[PDB]
């Protein structure tokens, strides 16, 4: 019994880590990305 | 029955229950 | 140990300042003169809950059970679920935690299973429209409840997830001077069981209430159909009044009772929202010590609000009484300049304190 | 860059990636601050994992421009500055053991 | 003086650790515990995961 | 054009090397409180000398035999308060890197930093950096003007090294008669006297005073009766300084050396030595030194001799007799738990609701600088209902405003502190919170400091300081396994933070600590003292904490990929608790335990992944859990009589030294040498 | 090597054989493992075809 | 065994005598060198590059 | 047979704390 409540939980738990991991890690890329290729395409333009 | 009736209360119910040739 | 008290009176106002200031307590003498004096069962449920959402907090009660002594240690808080017994809904459990929800180690994921009615207590959607905008406007960000299912009386049934997740040092000290300007006026009414029909009567009893007014009046209709629709058959309706350009709210409320006129209820909720309405001063008489408590515990500061002469009450003055005994701390009230009525501001030095059990 | 000069202070809001399970990595040195000239959030790493520790909270720091030579395996795309001086203090000499950071 | 009271308890329990961290290790907080330097059935006895 | 150009990224450089992070101040305006200087440095450099000197010049009045704190006006608006700290003890410096504000360090030129004097550096440093001056004194020794300008620009390097450049020292030529270069008094006096202050955390969140008047009150009679052990009421008589400290009898208040004793009573005096301001308002209204413990004048006062040279709704609600109810009706001339309110009938609310007219009648640029006029207009509005008026809100809600003289008298107090008081060291109290009288275990994060030579030791008492309290406990070094659990370690890392738990008085995160070996002069020896800085960083009343436990047992015979391993257990119980786990030889080869056996009694069968040799070593993981011991000892060093050489617990070291112990070691772990040869197979 | 001390560059060090295995000589390591197991798989290999 | 035991702590007080030796001659105690010079966590040099 | 019965109660103990606690 103690055995598949641990695997259960150990599971369930490096999944949530990985979920959360990507989402952190993917609104870095997007806002701050985003807002340097602006930046980059302003410094261009001058 | 009106709610009832409103398909679109789907959502608004849900809103509620959250907040060439 | 040392904060003592008598009686049974405003027990979890009492409580819930004990764990805000830290200062240990004793209550005794409860209901002593009672064919079954002592606690009750919604009481002791309401200690385990204290319990559950704090750590190391000691808690006893002399078996004789009219007199509790508490000492307070942190709020760590997290996610759990609670069945609240059924004399009393989850309105009434959720209030205090309401309180402690913004200044917690673990942010407060609750579900509350039982009774969401009472004409005692408040109602689910009534605490969240009156209660989610005043602790928003002093500070919160995300607090939010939902309902997964609706209960009634007497069969229970319900279940409500109470997710807090905004974690804040301390309030925004508050300076309301003014009457808000009431933008428009909403409300809703919810049947379980029962007929759209009778939905239609009670909002048609509010709304020719609510004719002698112009300005914008919209209520919607909740038949909580199906599976979640809880077990006992019953019915409600809930009226805010809101101010757009503060955001300011004032509502009133009410269930069915047992062979009632849907719009009798109606001209009932209608009525109470008026009549609080105009004995109200920028905000309203049962969210009165929800706003003084969050003034208080802002931070080591003067602020200001403006209330009302008629709204001061014997509630209003157990309420100073209890956080001058627990606090040591006085509120100064001056008269309005203004003579056309005798509003009063209120001034008070937000103490000392800081969300020290947060996670850094 | 961001406005017209060449280092910009502002206030260390929170460490994101404070728990990034293998360490010293992109977010886990990925800070992030409030430029207050302007009274924004951005993000900006720091060097060092180790400094990442020095570095806590609200807490002064000065940043300048990242500007990543060519293109490596992971560090991300976006995060666009290094701290330098924290509270007072310059990291270098920090997380050389020179310094302590004052308060 | 009940300055010099806690200072007797404070004194006692001050040589209480002293005795306690200078003796030998609980074998449960070692490294290697083992078959012969264990006493026997304790991790039935006892909890660990 | 060009000009243009580079006077823009000037401007745009020095405002962005102008602005900072914005924190209130809470300061007093019409009355600053005294601002604190303390004379630190070692015994022998004539610290008592220049406090003489300078205190002469700037008061217009001689004066011998100083001790204690002693307080002197100078500007318009400036009082200063001056503390000669003592050289010997650790604690004293500690408690005036928490309190002091101006530190006159100074610092022998024919000798070059002492370590007590880096180390008040230091701690200050950590504490919260207070504004430091440094003076050079012993220059006239030097007897070529070449070694005096070499060790000049040295000096000055090494401090504008281990504080801000630019930090100028004063060079002090010698004490000819008991005095000092009196122009470069002036240079010191100007100075200080101009000086321009910052806000600090600390001082700006906790209400804090320095003791300045030492008095008990006790019968005589009740001294007799009681036999010289009774508790013995005592009264101080000080300032106020950073956060305002409540006006009514009941809260608790930290005395350094001492412990924790509630307020008793507490009364507000007009100060003795005031502004020229504050007298001449006094006198239009109408129509200079202080140093209680110390002589001034000619005059001395001990206990009790003395040595002379030769020559309204409001107050109805806070009243309690009253019934609520008598106040409401006395005032126009139920519980809470009943959620929503009383009311009226439905007949008359409807009737009186008919009529709605009444109630139409209520119907329908830098940032920087933005955050800072937030608290600018904050503060004034502090200002003005504060003004709004005086004898309720000034006397009792407002507290006792910062600045104003206070006498506190308290009881619980130990005989052997008012007898063995002595006036040469300081004596600091201040406010305590909720959050630092509850106690827990702290969860910190802390460094060994980085000048000292050993590392520290997990179950190793160690002193720190934290809070107004300073004190030894028993820490746990504790390094997060990667952020999965806790493990904890047995020393700290040699060169980095690592995270630390230990019981204690609890305060709020985020807030620095340093901690320090034996404060003991006895045995300060010739090393460094201060051992660790960290911040606290979070608080709770129990944690989780780990200790890896590795079961070891061995193969006694083997087939291919099953094994039967021997000493890893002892019962055939244990191994069922046990079994179905996952274990991993040494050589680095998974594998999993799996039934045990019969006819041994202990044994137990493994299925691996490939065939194990008999040469290994199995072994198998576990988490043990410890426990924080909770030992807690403030430190009371003025509450002793020699006030140094205070000796809690000793360090392992000398524990094994002085009983005549050898230190444990495990042989065959021991490393060696190992010459594996060159393999072949067939 | 950009931003790294050489004590974090530590040089961990090599352990010995349990002494009580003087019989049992010479404890394994992973570097013994795959010489090991890359020979035997190699013997399988051309057994096998 | 009381021999060696003895032995090993005899070498024991010899080295922390021998340390104890250098204590300060004087009451003040002297600034260290380290914290004179402050050069941290250097890598390895060579004398070229130091001349 | 002693030893039989003190390995038993011990047998007790060490079950009844494995199977209640
Ligand atoms: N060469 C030199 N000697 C000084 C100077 N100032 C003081 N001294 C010597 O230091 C002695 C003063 O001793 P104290 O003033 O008692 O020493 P302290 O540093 O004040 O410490 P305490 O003794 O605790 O007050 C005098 O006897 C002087 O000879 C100076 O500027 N130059
Ligand atoms: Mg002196």
């Amino acid at each position: 019994f103690e055995a598949r409540q641990r695997i259960e939980e150990k599971n369930k738990e490096s999944s949530d880590y990985h979920a959360k991991m990507a989402h952190i890690v993917n609104t870095i890329n997007t806002e701050e990305g985003a807002e340097k290729n602006k930046y980059e395409r302003e410094r261009k333009l001058r | 029955g009106p709610s009832d009736v409103y398909v679109p209360p789907s959502k608004k119910t849900q809103k509620l229950l959250r907040s060439n040739l | 140990k040392y904060t003592t008290f008598q009686g049974s009176q405003n027990f979890r106002l009492r409580i819930v300042l004990a764990t805000l200031s830290g200062k240990p307590i004793k209550i005794e003498k409860i209901r002593s003169g009672d064919l079954n004096p002592g606690l009750k069962d919604y009481e002791v449920s309401f200690l385990r809950l204290i319990e559950s959402v704090t750590n190391g907090s000691v808690i006893e009660i002399s078996y004789t059970g009219t007199t509790v002594i508490y000492r307070p240690g942190i709020i760590v808080g997290g996610a759990s679920t609670h069945i609240c017994p059924s004399s009393k809904p989850v309105g009434y459990f959720v209030e205090p935690m309401l309180y402690l929800a913004p200044f917690s180690k673990k942010k407060f994921s609750i579900l509350f299973k039982g009774i969401t009615a009472s004409h005692n207590d408040a109602g689910i959607e009534a605490i969240k429209w009156g209660l989610m905008p005043v602790m928003e406007k002093f500070g919160v960000r995300e607090c939010a409840l939902h309902t997964l299912k609706r209960g009634s009386p007497p069969l229970g049934g319900g279940e409500v997830h109470l997710v807090v997740d905004s974690l804040i040092a301390q309030p925004i000290t508050m300076h309301e001077i003014d009457r808000p300007i009431i933008s428009s006026i909403t409300g809703v009414a919810y049947s379980t069981r029962v007929s759209p029909s009778l939905v239609n009567r009670m909002i048609d009893g509010a709304k020719k209430v609510l004719k002698n007014l112009q300005c914008e009046v919209n209520i919607t209709a909740d038949v909580w159909r199906g599976e979640n629709s809880g077990k006992s058959p019953g019915w409600g309706i809930t009226l805010v009044a809101q101010s757009k350009q503060k955001g300011w709210s004032y509502f009133a409320e009410d269930i069915g009772d047992a062979g009632s006129i849907p719009e009798e209820l109606g001209e009932k909720v209608a009525c109470q929202l008026l009549e609080e309405i105009s004995k109200s001063a920028a905000v309203g008489r049962n969210q009165l010590p929800l706003a003084i408590v969050y003034m208080v515990i802002g931070k080591e500061d003067i602020g200001r609000l403006r209330i009302n002469k008629e709204q001061i009450d014997e509630r209003f003055i157990i309420l100073l009484r209890d956080i001058k005994k627990i606090f040591n701390t006085e509120v100064f009230l001056k008269p309005v300049d203004e003579a056309d009525n005798e509003d009063m501001i209120a001034t008070i030095k937000g103490i000392g304190f800081t969300n020290t059990s947060k996670k850094i | 860059p961001f406005g017209g000069s060449s280092h910009a202070k502002g206030i260390v809001l929170e460490k994101l990636g404070i728990e990034s399970k293998q360490p010293n990595s992109a977010i886990r040195k990925c800070v992030r601050v409030q430029l207050i000239k302007n009274g924004k959030k951005v993000t900006a790493f720091v060097p060092n994992d180790g400094c990442l520790n020095f570095v806590d909270e609200n807490d002064e720091v000065l940043l300048a421009g990242f500007g990543r030579k060519g293109k490596a395996k992971g560090d991300i795309p976006g995060v666009r500055f290094k701290v330098v001086k924290v509270s007072g203090v310059s990291l270098l000499a920090l997380w050389k053991e020179k310094k302590e950071k004052p308060r | 003086s009940s300055f010099e009271k806690q200072q007797i308890e404070i004194r006692k329990q001050i040589e209480q650790l002293e005795n306690e961290a200078v003796a030998e290790k609980k074998w449960s907080l070692k490294g290697e515990v083992k078959a012969k330097d264990r006493p026997e059935d304790a991790l039935l006895t006892e909890e660990l995961e | 054009p060009g000009k243009m150009a580079r006077t823009m990224q000037r401007s745009s450089d020095v405002n962005e090397r102008k602005l900072h992070v914005p924190m209130v101040d809470r300061t007093p305006e019409d009355d600053p409180p005294p601002f604190i200087v303390a004379v630190v440095g070692p015994p022998g450099t004539g610290k008592t000398t220049l406090i003489r000197s300078l205190v002469r010049r700037m008061t217009k009045s001689t004066l011998n035999d100083i001790q204690g704190p002693i307080t002197v006006v100078s500007g318009k608006h400036r009082r200063l308060t001056f503390l000669e700290c003592p050289a010997d003890d650790l604690n004293a410096m500690i408690d005036i890197a928490k309190i002091a504000d101006l530190v006159l360090l100074l610092i022998d030129g024919n000798f070059g930093f002492e370590m007590e004097t880096m180390e008040f550096l230091n701690i200050a440093q950590h504490h919260g950096m207070p504004r430091v001056l440094g003076v050079a004194t012993h220059l006239d020794l030097f007897k070529s003007q070449s070694t005096l300008r070499a060790s000049k620009k040295r000096l000055k390097h090494r401090f504008w090294t281990e504080v801000y450049q630019g930090a100028k020292l004063f060079y002090l030529s010698g004490v000819i008669n008991g005095r000092y270069p009196d122009r470069e008094i002036l240079n010191l006096s100007r100075f200080i006297s101009v000086m321009k202050f910052r806000p600090l955390k600390w001082r700006n969140e906790h209400p804090y005073m320095l003791a300045d008047r030492f008095t008990d009150l006790t019968h005589p009679e009740l001294i007799e009766t009681q036999g010289l052990q009774i508790d013995r009421k005592v009264a101080i008589y000080g300032y106020l300084h950073g956060t305002p400290l409540p006006s009514a009898p009941g809260t608790r208040v930290h005395i350094a050396g001492v412990g924790d004793f509630s307020v008793a009573q507490i009364e507000k005096l007009p100060d003795p030595c005031p502004t020229p301001f504050y007298q001449q308002k006094l006198d239009d209204f109408e129509r200079l030194i202080y140093a209680p413990m110390s002589d001034v004048g000619g005059v001395l006062m001990d206990k009790d001799a003395v040595y002379i040279d030769i020559g309204n709704i409001g107050k109805l609600i806070y009243m309690d007799n009253i019934s609520p109810e008598e106040c409401i009706r006395r005032w126009r001339g139920v519980d809470l738990e009943k959620f929503v309110p009383y009311f009226d009938t439905f007949e008359k609310l409807a009737k009186k609701w008919k009529s709605v007219d009444a109630i139409k009648e209520r119907f329908l640029d830098t940032w920087y600088e933005l955050q800072k006029a937030k608290i600018s207009k904050q503060l004034e509005i502090n200002n003005i209902e504060y003004q709004e008026m005086t004898p309720e809100q000034r006397q009792r809600i407002e507290g006792f405003k910062a600045g104003s003289y206070v006498r506190i008298v308290f009881e619980k107090v130990p005989m052997e502190f008012v007898k063995n008081f002595n006036p040469k060291f300081p004596i600091v109290m201040g406010g305590l919170l909720p959050t630092e009288i509850k106690f827990g275990i702290v969860k910190a994060r802390l460094r060994r400091h980085r000048w000292h030579k050993k590392i520290l030791k997990t179950n190793d008492p160690l002193v720190l300081s934290l809070g107004w309290r300073r004190f030894q406990t028993l820490p746990i070094y504790t390094t997060t396994d990667s952020r999965t659990r806790t493990r904890m370690l047995k020393y700290t890392p040699e060169h980095t933070y690592c995270n630390a738990a230990f019981y204690g008085p609890l305060c709020s995160p985020n807030t620095p600590f340093c901690g320090v070996q034996i404060v003991a002069n006895s045995d300060t020896g010739n090393g460094f003292r201060i051992a660790a800085t960290g911040i606290v960083e979070e608080i709770d009343v129990n944690i989780e904490i780990v200790k890896k436990l590795k079961l070891v047992g061995f193969p006694y015979k083997i087939f291919k990929n099953t094994a039967f391993i021997k000493d890893m257990f002892s019962s055939a119980m244990e191994v069922a608790r046990f079994e179905g786990a996952q274990i991993k030889t040494v050589s680095g080869i998974r594998g999993e335990i799996k039934r045990a056996l019969s006819k041994p009694e202990g044994h137990y069968r493994a299925a691996f992944e490939d065939k194990i040799l008999m040469s290994d070593i199995v072994i198998l993981r576990s988490w043990y859990p410890v426990r924080v011991k909770k030992f807690y000892n403030p430190v009371t060093s003025l509450l002793l009589k020699e006030k140094t050489e205070w000796k809690g617990l000793r360090l392992t070291g000398q524990i094994r030294a002085a009983m005549n112990l050898e230190t444990p070691s495990n042989p065959d772990s021991a490393y060696h040498k190992i010459e594996r040869v060159e393999r072949h197979f067939n | 090597a950009k931003l790294v001390h050489d004590v974090q560059k530590k040089q961990h060090r090599e352990r010995s054989q349990l002494t009580s295995r003087s019989r049992y000589g010479f404890l394994e390591k992973h570097k013994d493992y795959v010489k090991r197991a890359q020979d035997f798989h190699r013997k399988q290999s051309t057994l096998k075809v | 065994k009381e021999a060696h035991k003895n032995a090993v702590i005899a070498a024991r007080e010899g080295k922390l005598a021998e340390l104890a030796e250098n204590v300060s001659g004087d009451g003040k105690r002297a600034i260290n060198y380290q914290i004179l010079k402050n050069k941290g966590l250097t890598p390895k040099r060579n004398k070229d590059n130091r001349n | 047979h002693t030893l039989a019965n003190n390995v038993e109660s011990k047998l007790r103990d060490d079950l009844e704390r494995l199977k209640k606690i």
